[PDB]
């Protein structure tokens, strides 16, 4: 909407309030090779998680603009998966979701989404960013909002079908019980949905609870603790009832901004190779094709061609392959039968010189697509 | 003679040459020749268990041609 989000916005920072009784800064010291276990010890020791609300001194090894590097950098520890705090939500998305075995993972998993809470509430108080994609349930989560059959179709489309299947036709011929088949490190149990699950029947007349249950075991019922303890580490500077005003989708471009790819500046700053120039027309058609697709699909494509759904802090000029920067390039392979390819190491596309621009758009998808 | 696999969580999966008297401790110093990533900085599972760095894969009944999960280690307040 973004019309309501300023004015609503301007209402919710003037309620905000820096209490008096504070130092007048927050200083921190940090190496950005361990710029997570230290902000976390650091801002997980204070007695008073109010001082967090002062400005911020920060030191690596413009204070403002310190400051939104570090936001930008422990946002990439935060957000990084290796850590088992989240996870990709599926194998084909790059948004992620609390992963449920997070506690198997580190038994100190709490204490981090708690501080992770924090910092998200600190970053959103001093009108700050963090960078990176949550599955859109996660911010109805932090609403109080119930999580419902349309929220999966953004996540898992092909679950949500077969869930709209069964909504909308006799599920008898599928011998569905209230059972679950749930996996975890390449095993399979069965759980039960509600108790003694597995012994009742999937009717039309009970069909609705199934389906309702089956989103709560998907999003919700595994997740809890850990998204309490965000929640904890995120009211702590921000009142819960005052982030209330805001609905989910605008939650998350309080907190974690756009989602969008700035076409722009991909293009004032790409590179081609063998024939393709600026103004060559496969070229010209290809930024056109780029400018009326989607986010999800400009995601998607720099995610295909780079490796990555993260666009550098300082866009492209910036980007980075595996030896070092690394810009954009596009470079002419192939012919037009043939759909593009991608070397992520180097940033790459491999794109062949397609006739029309119809074309190339259709082949340009499908290799997107196509890619796991 | 014999093969396992390192699924990562950012859609990596290692090959390694392994055989069954290998310690966890000398896996993990295979992962950290392949990826960077020093072995006390390393926790791997396999089917629900976090493994010690002191038991073998066969120990933990680890057939041919299986995959653990690795993840990076948090540090917590000590």
């Amino acid at each position: 909407g973004s019309r309501e989000f300023k004015q609503k916005y301007d209402y919710f920072r003037k309620k905000l309030k820096k209490p008096a009784d504070i130092p007048n800064r927050f200083e921190m010291k940090l190496h950005r090779n361990n710029i997570f276990e230290e902000s976390y010890r650091r801002i997980m020791s204070v007695k008073r998680p109010d001082v967090l609300k002062a400005r911020l001194w920060i030191e690596f090894e413009d204070y403002g603009g310190v400051a939104r590097e570090w936001f930008f950098l422990l946002s990439k520890e935060m957000f990084n998966p290796y850590y088992g705090l989240f996870e990709y939500s599926a194998t084909d998305n790059y948004t992620l979701q609390i992963n449920p075995n997070s506690g198997l993972c580190n038994e100190d998993h709490l204490s981090y989404f708690t501080f992770i809470g924090r910092v998200a509430g600190l970053a959103v108080f001093h009108g700050k960013l963090l960078d990176g994609f949550f599955i859109r349930p996660f911010y109805k989560m932090m609403l109080g909002k119930q999580i419902t059959l349309n929220d999966m179709e953004s996540v898992d489309s092909e679950y949500y079908n077969s869930l709209k299947w069964i909504l909308e036709n006799d599920p008898t011929e599928l011998d569905l019980m209230f059972c679950i088949d749930e996996e975890n490190f390449g095993q399979t149990y069965q759980v039960d949905l509600k108790p003694n699950g597995s012994e009742i029947m999937v009717t039309n007349e009970n069909k609705r609870e199934y389906i309702d249950l089956v989103i709560q075991w998907r999003f919700v019922n595994r997740v809890q603790k850990q998204m309490n303890a965000f929640l904890e580490g995120f009211t702590e500077l921000l009142p819960i009832d005052l982030i209330k005003i805001f609905d989910e989708n605008e939650l998350e471009l309080l907190m974690c901004g756009l989602g969008d790819v700035d076409v722009n500046d991909w293009r004032q700053h790409s590179i081609y190779k063998n024939g393709y120039c600026p103004n060559h027309p496969v070229i010209q058609w290809f930024w056109k094709a780029v400018l009326l697709m989607d986010a999800e699909k400009r995601i998607r494509l720099l995610q295909f061609v780079t490796g990555t759904s993260r666009v550098p802090m300082n866009g492209f000029a910036e980007l980075y392959g595996s030896n070092g920067p690394q810009l954009f390039t596009i470079e002419q392979w192939g012919s037009p039968e043939k759909l593009p390819r991608a070397h992520t190491c180097f940033n790459r596309l491999d794109l062949p010189p397609y006739e029309t621009f119809e074309d190339l758009r259709e082949k340009l998808l499908m290799a997107v697509e196509n890619a796991q | 003679h014999m093969r396992i696999f390192v699924r990562t969580p950012t859609r990596k999966t290692i090959t390694l040459e392994v055989e069954p008297s290998d310690t966890i401790e000398n896996v993990k110093a295979k992962i950290q020749d392949k990826e960077g990533i020093p072995p006390d900085q390393q926790v791997l599972i396999f089917a629900g268990n976090r493994l010690e760095d002191g038991r073998t894969l066969s120990d933990y009944n680890i057939p041919k041609e299986s995959t653990l999960y690795l993840f990076m280690r948090l540090r917590g307040l000590e």
